[PDB]
């Protein structure tokens, strides 16, 4: 079964192909329409494996340079081994020896492509961890800010370094372990500042320092500057908004550890209660009057700060991701925070976006402490300033990466001419990554191809690693194979490597030509590889390794991924963060939210995301990426607001509410970014979150329609 | 043979001493400085607030110009009065404010005419008739004493008080209490010769000393504390933290308080977090190794925390060597040969940076006045240093090469009194004149944007404006000429007033009515104030020659006018004269008109800006040293010995002499000095026996140590400084130094010397 | 009036 081999290989590799099978031509493989590409998982979850202790072993030829792996010849008696790759011959090293066709390495077995090195480099770093915190928010919030850090703080391992600055009108530094007085550097909100004038200022040498010092040397100290800290002392004066330093308090974050611990695991959590109102970085003005830009706003030229803002941080960003370190922002306020200016700093370091409504709700709380969740062996599920080279076949080339990442411009033969995404490279460096972090990786066509994906990075045990996947998959002739190749389509990846590449154009110079484009290859595909008669809709029928795509289609061009003008500008950038960052399935349910019914005759079965679905006695449970929605249908409605759960004879019916209860609450922990939960019912003020969910192409249509315009231009 | 300076000042205490002297009369002639008398107000303002050159001005221009006397001021608005003569009242007039004239605007006085039954005053200043208004009008009497008169102040006093109106406050609304800001120095310089530890242990002891009035119970007056080095260290000490705040502002260039509560606190209710922190400061310096300061950035601070906390202020700045950190202000080592005929030797005696003078407009512009304690040990560029603190009505107290064992005392008496001193904030005196002359130039530590409001951010009971005044048309050898200093100023306790006071001198068409009301010692105070402020614009050499010339054009023209016939082998010189060439010899001979050779700029700078600032008593004994001989001591049932001349002639080598100008006190010793008198002093038993180098307080001794405690503790009275004492041994030891204090000597020319030239250039004008 | 013989 094509579909036991996908689920194998992503298991295994952490792997997922448009193509389980290539053409053995760049010509047929462009008319092939969905290219040749890959939904990568660097750290996929994978318990079954030893860490092996030992170094890699590589080719010898300097541009090659790959890791011995299963596909590698192996001459036992002449201790050598051939390079798949560049076929260079090459020598084991001696403690190898004992080396024989029974007695193999590890990373020569079928089962091991895929495996994990402990580099012995040296520097056993510990984790550093800056709290970059914005004070202008009420002492109901801030508060529980404080609850919320000091929970993370004590997960902290006691070797970790950490740091405090807090901001407002002003930007302070604290000085740690400082005992009896308790100091703070403090600089105007107003004005940037460069790594080395904040070191010169700051007073510090160059390359424990009095400000990032260890978890269990300053414990008592910070937990208590953190309890005795409060808001923004400054008033605001009416109709205005306070003066938040935002943009300046972050670009000091960065030059603090830019200046003592470059190129080292490093997070810089900034937590911001609304937005920076003082640049560089500002986000909007301090009179309340006006309004935070709006997409619409942007649209019409009416936001004179986006483009100003936004290149700060940018600016920012690749300093960080230069120097090696993360940025995460938690923004929790009651409107926009800023968002859109700043997810380039998440987006390019491997870090967090998380929205919210204030710090003191469960919502946040519970997703901040998701992000300290630790593995089997009380490490953080973390991993820092991952460099990630990808070899390929002499017969493919790398287009290049969409997701979380920098490109370290190494240039090398994998790499195409004709690029994509983040491309010009075969190395790409991600500061911050989790077993979930997930990259597209676009190739090029010019007996096996093979590829192999190379992981180094620092675990949160300080340990220092490298992570190696190496996978094959077969060649075809598609002038005598054309089915061995369309059988191995992956729609569910192709669909989400489409929507990756769609969505990063999407931000691109590119306009609404997106829709455009992506209605162009659907029909290209369609026309190549569905079953018809020309000029006979009718006739038009799709394979079951196809039928689906057209369907993904359907609700991704619909998504608040490409129609942002129902959603603030922040929203759009915080769900294509998260969607540019997942794994394939958890991808698919935001593109196409699942839908599951539950009533008296018969167990929880999904359901169509359509309205024939939205029956009087039944519930629905739908669950979006972002949210978990339960719809009481109009029935059901009516038995619960009469109150036939109470009666102990209603037994079952008291059971069918809570059964989808139930399960949502599953979700409500197992989910990182924590999803906002709705409890509505027919006629509920809230149905509207669940009905809206239930030349170009088309428009704002049905699926029926859709598909019906989409199967008379496929056959002309 | 000349009348000495001694001789005058014992004959006037003889005949005048010991006596009331009462203002009642117009342009009457009081006692001189060095005269111990009672005064009563009665009419005129008391000698002690107010005196001039002359108490009778020369009626017209011309006159004016041939006798050349300068027509001047000195006015000390707040000097201590003695307890047993009687305080100022506080005039209130309610509502409406002090009454005054809708024309020249002078306050109401003793010298309003009070007409037509009452209801109309017509002004003593410019004539102009007013209309006494309803709530102040009262029936005059027999020739108008109004049935006031004496008892309202205003009416019969010469000085007082009125209380302001809001319409005298900033922004028309009542200003608050000042606040004091300790910023103190805490570089390596100062952590080693112990000062930061000292300032910060003994600040615990003075804070408490804080001004308040009698009316309140605890002082209106709130402090601040701030550290720094190239950095500046804020400190937070709200009244309810157990531990002290520090904020560090690094950006200096664009400086800034990083605070508002909990910087400028109540030292009562902050008392144990102030306490704790000032034990701290100490130990968290120790071991600094910064050896670099800024200075700007700390007045800049200081200032912007006033401005903020919308209320007027005093910096209390403790600093130790040239400023050399980069940041505005940046101070060079720039002291160059530049000086003696270089007509640009001026550039030396003026800040380096234009900034300074900046700084000192903004804190004047908001009321801030930073007071400088200095401890150089090397070049400091006071020029520099000490502009904004002279310009900011401040005062500058420099500690040459400090050393704790020895100058201890000297600076914790200077500090702990500067401390306590009746001071006004704010402040803008205003002196208004009666036709026919006005004031038209100002000497002293005030600062001046137009020409008529002499601005000063503070003052104090020792500071003196010297105003000098010309003639604007003809005066009237009957109604004389009139003055009436004004201060509006705010108290500690916040509190908005007016300080008056009114002087009624006489005016003549004759010369001889002119020099007869002449005084020496107001007259040497404003030639050594013109004569300074000119340094900073004329070649040095053009300056002597100024005063040398109008030394001799006023005695020539007495001559030629006033004298009876006498030989040309004689020089003649008024009584009201007397002493005033051997004084002009002494302000010739001052470091500051003189050169290079020896001493430093930096105490030529320093010199210059004391004088700027003194009052009569001051500049009669900064230039004429006070000696007095030791061991022809009477013993116990002393009172201070009789004064000798200023000259090396009036030593012994068996005696042993004191000799003060103000800031200095020598305790000099001859060789064949009684050993009798060197034990009861130095506890040792001869002279070879002594260590100039330990010039600290001797005592034991039962007659003699005593009896010499007791006047070195007399002289200290009335002086501002607490001065630096410096035993000198006779015969080759620093001596060098004594020698110059002994102004009569040729050390310049000598008194005769100078007497001689004079006579010269009388005989010039050939007459 | 003090007279003062300069010979
Ligand atoms: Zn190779
Ligand atoms: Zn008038």
């Amino acid at each position: 079964t094509y579909l036991e081999f996908i689920q194998q290989n992503e298991e295994r590799d952490g792997v997922r192909f448009s193509w389980n099978v290539w053409p053995s031509s760049r010509l047929e493989a462009t008319r092939m329409v969905v290219p040749v590409a890959a939904l990568f998982t660097p750290l996929k979850e994978r318990p079954d494996l030893p860490p092996i202790q030992y170094e890699p072993v590589l080719c010898s030829r300097t541009t090659c340079r790959a890791v011995l792996n299963p596909l590698c010849q192996v001459d036992y008696r002449a201790k050598l081994w051939a390079c798949n790759f560049c076929y260079q011959r090459n020598q084991f090293p001696p403690s190898y020896a004992g080396i024989s066709e029974l007695n193999q390495p590890a990373e020569l077995l079928p089962q091991f492509s895929s495996i994990e090195y402990v580099v012995l480099r040296g520097p056993q770093m510990p984790l550093i961890f800056l709290y970059v915190v914005d004070t202008c928010m009420e002492d109901e919030d801030l508060q529980a800010l404080k609850e919320s850090m000091q929970m993370s703080l004590s997960l902290l391992p006691p070797t970790a370094l950490v740091g405090l600055i807090t901001f407002g009108r002003m930007v302070q530094v604290h000085e740690l372990g400082c005992e009896g007085i308790s100091k703070s550097y403090v600089f105007r909100g107003t004005g940037d500042l460069s790594a080395k004038q904040l070191q010169e200022m700051l007073g510090l040498s160059k390359v424990s320092n009095r400000f990032l010092q260890p978890v269990q040397k300053i414990d008592m100290n910070l937990t208590d500057l953190l309890g005795e800290l409060q808001r923004d002392p400054w008033p605001v004066p009416q109709g205005k908004r306070p003066l938040r330093s935002s943009g300046v308090a972050l670009s000091i974050a960065v030059g603090l550890l830019e200046c003592t611990f470059p190129n080292t695991g490093a997070r810089i959590m900034m937590f911001i209660g609304g937005p920076a109102t003082q640049g560089p970085g500002m986000v909007v003005g301090d009179e309340l009057k006006t309004p935070i830009r709006s997409w619409h706003d942007i649209d019409k030229d009416n936001a004179k700060y986006v483009k100003k803002g936004t290149k700060h941080f940018e600016a920012l960003a690749n300093r960080a991701a230069t120097t090696g370190h993360v940025i995460d922002i938690y923004a929790c306020a009651l409107d926009q925070t800023g968002l859109l200016e700043m997810k380039c700093c998440p987006n390019l370091t491997g870090g967090y976006m998380v929205m919210g409504d204030s710090f003191n709700t469960s919502l946040f709380k519970q997703t901040f402490q998701r992000v300290f969740t630790k593995d089997m062996h009380g490490q953080f599920k973390m991993g820092f300033g991952g460099t990630l080279e990808i070899k390929t076949s002499r017969e493919i080339k790398i287009s290049g990466a969409i997701g979380p990442c920098v490109s370290l411009n190494s240039k090398g033969p994998c790499v195409s001419e004709n690029e994509i995404g983040t491309g010009g490279t075969c190395q790409w460096k991600i500061c911050g990554l989790s077993p979930t972090t997930t990259l597209a990786i676009y190739f090029e066509v010019v007996g096996r191809g093979a590829i192999q994906f190379v992981t180094q990075y620092q675990h949160s045990s300080g340990q220092r690693r490298i992570r190696v996947t190496t996978i094959a998959r077969n060649w075809a002739d598609a002038q005598t194979q054309i089915q061995n190749i369309a059988a191995s389509f992956d729609q569910e990846a192709a669909a989400i490597l489409m929507a990756r590449l769609a969505i990063y154009r999407a931000e691109t110079e590119e306009g609404p030509d997106v829709l455009r484009w992506l209605d162009r290859q659907l029909i290209r595909l369609c026309q190549k590889f569905g079953e018809y008669h020309k000029d006979d809709p009718s006739s038009f029928r799709f394979s079951e390794t196809f039928s689906l795509y057209p369907q993904f289609m359907f609700h991704l061009r619909r998504s608040s991924f490409l129609q942002v003008f129902n959603n603030s500008p922040d929203e759009s950038s915080y769900y294509r963060h998260h969607f540019m960052r997942q794994d394939l399935t958890q991808s698919l349910i935001m593109i196409q939210p699942i839908l599951y019914a539950y009533s008296f005759s018969g167990p929880p079965e999904p359901v169509l995301l359509d309205s024939s679905s939205i029956l009087a006695d039944r519930i629905l449970l739908m669950d979006t990426f972002f949210q978990i929605l339960i719809y009481h249908g109009e029935t059901i409605a009516q038995w619960r607001k009469s109150g036939y759960q109470d009666m102990p004879e209603y037994e079952n019916f008291r059971h069918l509410l809570q059964a989808p209860v139930d399960d949502a609450q599953e979700i409500l922990h197992s989910r990182f970014p924590m999803p906002r939960y709705i409890d509505t019912e027919h006629g509920g003020s809230q149905a509207r979150f669940l009905l809206s969910k239930v030349p170009i192409l088309t428009d704002d249509v049905s699926l029926q329609v859709f598909m019906d315009h989409l199967k008379k231009l496929a056959v002309s | 043979a000349m009348g000495s300076p001694i001789q005058v000042i014992e004959n006037d205490r003889a005949s005048r001493g010991g006596q009331v002297y009462a203002t009642n009369t117009r342009g009457q002639i009081p006692p001189l400085v060095t005269t111990d008398c009672m005064i009563q107000d009665q009419g005129n303002a008391s000698p002690r607030f107010i005196r001039c050159t002359t108490y009778c001005f020369p009626c017209t221009s011309d006159m004016a110009k041939q006798a050349q006397i300068p027509l001047a001021a000195v006015i000390k608005p707040f000097a201590t009065i003695p307890s047993n003569e009687s305080p100022l009242y506080l005039v209130n007039h309610g509502e409406s404010g002090p009454v005054r004239c809708n024309r020249c605007k002078a306050y109401m006085c003793p010298f309003m005419q009070f007409i037509e039954g009452g209801r109309r005053y017509q002004c003593g200043f410019c004539n102009c008739v007013n209309d006494v208004p309803p709530f102040y009008f009262q029936h005059l009497d027999h020739i108008g004493r109004r049935l006031d008169h004496y008892e309202k102040p205003e009416l019969s006093l010469g000085s007082y008080e009125y209380v302001a109106t809001l319409d005298y406050c900033r922004k028309s609304k009542p200003p608050n209490p000042p606040a004091f800001i300790f910023m103190i120095d805490v570089s390596y310089s100062n952590i080693k010769n112990g000062l930061v530890k000292l300032i910060c242990e003994e600040l615990k002891t003075m804070l408490e000393k804080i001004p308040k009035e009698e009316q309140e119970e605890t002082s209106a007056i709130r402090v601040g504390f701030i550290t720094y080095n190239k950095v500046l260290h804020f400190f937070n000490v709200k009244s309810n933290l157990a531990q002290p705040q520090m904020m560090v502002v690094t950006d200096v260039g664009e400086v800034f308080v990083p605070l508002l509560d909990g910087f400028l606190v109540n030292y009562q209710e902050s008392q144990s977090v102030i306490h704790n922190l000032l034990d701290q400061i100490p130990d968290m310096f120790a071991d600094s190794n910064e050896n670099e300061t800024v200075f700007a950035p700390v007045i800049q601070a200081g200032m912007e925390a006033l401005k903020a906390a919308d209320c007027p202020g005093k910096l209390f700045i403790f600093h130790s060597s040239l400023p050399t950190a980069e940041a505005p202000g940046k101070l060079k080592n720039r002291d160059d040969k530049k000086l003696v005929n270089t007509d640009k030797e001026k550039i030396l005696f003026q800040p380096q940076t234009n900034v300074y003078d900046s700084l000192a407009k903004d804190c004047v512009a908001h009321g801030c006045s930073v007071t400088l304690f200095l401890f150089p040990s090397q070049y400091v560029d006071v020029a520099s240093l000490g502009l904004v603190p002279q310009l900011t009505g401040g005062t500058l107290y420099k500690y040459n090469n400090f050393q704790m064992h020895l100058d201890r005392q000297q600076f914790l008496n200077d500090l702990r009194n500067d401390i306590e001193k009746k001071i006004g904030f704010d402040a803008i005196m205003r002196v208004r004149t009666s036709t026919g002359f006005r004031a038209t130039d100002f000497f002293g530590g005030i600062l001046m944007n137009n020409t008529t409001d002499v601005e000063m951010a503070a003052i104090d009971c020792d500071k003196a404006v010297t105003v000098e005044f010309k003639h604007d048309d003809k005066l009237s050898e009957d109604s004389g000429a009139l003055i009436q200093c004004a201060v509006l100023y705010t108290t500690i306790s916040g509190q908005r007033r007016l300080r008056i006071h009114n002087l009624g001198l006489n005016c003549s068409s004759q010369l001889a009515d002119l020099y007869k009301s002449c005084e020496t010692d107001a007259l040497i105070n404003f030639f050594a104030k013109s004569a300074f402020k000119a340094v900073l614009h004329q070649p040095l050499k053009v300056i002597r020659e100024i005063l040398v010339n109008q030394t001799a054009h006023m005695l020539a023209c007495y001559r030629k006018n006033c004298a009876s016939p006498s030989a040309a082998s004689q020089l003649i010189l008024p009584d009201s004269m007397k002493v005033l060439p051997v004084y002009m010899n002494c302000l010739l001979k001052n470091c500051v008109l003189l050169s290079r050779p020896e001493i430093s700029t930096d105490e030529r700078a320093y010199q210059r800006q004391l004088v700027m600032t003194m009052g009569v008593a001051d500049s009669q004994l900064f230039f004429y040293p006070q000696l007095l001989p030791i061991h022809t001591l009477d013993v116990k049932s002393t009172m201070l010995p009789a004064a000798v001349r200023c000259s090396e002639s009036r030593l012994s080598e068996e005696g042993i002499f004191l000799l003060a100008n103000g800031l200095h006190m020598f305790l000099w010793l001859g060789v064949s000095s009684p050993p009798e008198l060197i034990q009861g002093i130095f506890n040792v038993p001869s002279f070879a026996h002594i260590n100039t180098d330990m010039t600290l307080l001797p005592e034991v001794g039962n007659p003699y140590s005593q009896q010499l405690r007791m006047i070195m503790g007399i002289i200290q009275q009335k002086r501002p400084y607490s001065m630096k004492l410096t035993i000198v041994k006779q015969r080759e030891q620093p001596e060098m130094v004594f020698r110059q204090f002994l102004v009569e000597d040729k050390g310049g020319s000598s008194y005769v010397d100078f007497l001689c030239c004079v006579h010269k250039e009388i005989c010039q004008l050939l007459n | 009036d003090v007279a003062i013989d300069m010979m």
